[PDB]
């Protein structure tokens, strides 16, 4: 899971 | 403020190609010549301007039966049905010419592009 | 020996969704408590292990209306089915303990390891 | 495109  | 799973797009459409290998909720057959293909609308819309043409025509959209242009290969179909649920593209020097002149009339625009591309550099 | 499009399944996947907001080609209703969610039945069984056994089930895969547990909030599956269309997850302070349940009833494993993790942190 |  990233920050998009 | 969403988070984002990286992976999520490869694995929706893993598990599509995984319902085609498997003939699940397949929808409608592409005849190519001799040859039939199965597949789901929606995927060869997502993947295709001609099919995206179709499947939002009032009448097509309720085939079961999409016929090509005769002039379409059936190998060349095959390669660009496979990347339509891989990402992966099985261009070789003996199906260039194929995968290109059926990708144009599929509208697989960036299909066009690496072929133009490959054909160049030789 | 292929070749592959980094971007294919994520254009894949927004063009699946661009037919999910149009409402083409929606193959099936989602019922939760007064809310009805329409989709496409090969997207919902790609993400969700439940789907995945509703649509393979050879008297449910013709349904067109799926009712959930009347304990399943509408919310939840709604930032979910979100999710399962854009790989985007709204995971706010308000919302995370709903969407747990949601993504644990839906058999979608990865939105429950990332829900654990951030209750955890707090 | 890229060598997968
Ligand atoms: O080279 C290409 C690939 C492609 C895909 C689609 N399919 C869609 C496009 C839109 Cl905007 N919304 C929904 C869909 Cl399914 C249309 C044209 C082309 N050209
Ligand atoms: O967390 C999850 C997400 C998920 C998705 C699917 N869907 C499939 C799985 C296979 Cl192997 N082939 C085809 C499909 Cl559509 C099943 C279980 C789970 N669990
Ligand atoms: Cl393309
Ligand atoms: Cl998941």
């Amino acid at each position: 899971w990233v920050i998009p | 403020s969403c988070i984002q799973f990286t992976r999520h797009a490869s694995d929706v459409l893993l598990n599509l190609n995984r319902l085609r290998s498997r003939d699940i909720l397949t929808d409608v057959v592409i005849v190519v010549s001799r040859e039939q293909f199965r597949a789901h609308k929606t995927v060869l819309m997502a993947c295709s301007g001609l099919f995206y043409s179709i499947f939002t025509d009032q009448l097509k959209c309720n085939l079961s039966v999409i016929n090509l242009d005769p002039e379409i290969n059936p190998e060349g179909f095959c390669i660009l049905l496979d990347f339509m649920y891989t990402s992966r593209l099985n261009l070789r020097e003996g199906n260039i010419m194929a995968v290109m002149a059926t990708a144009m009339y599929l509208q697989m625009e960036h299909v066009v592009d690496t072929c133009r591309k490959f054909i160049k550099a030789s």
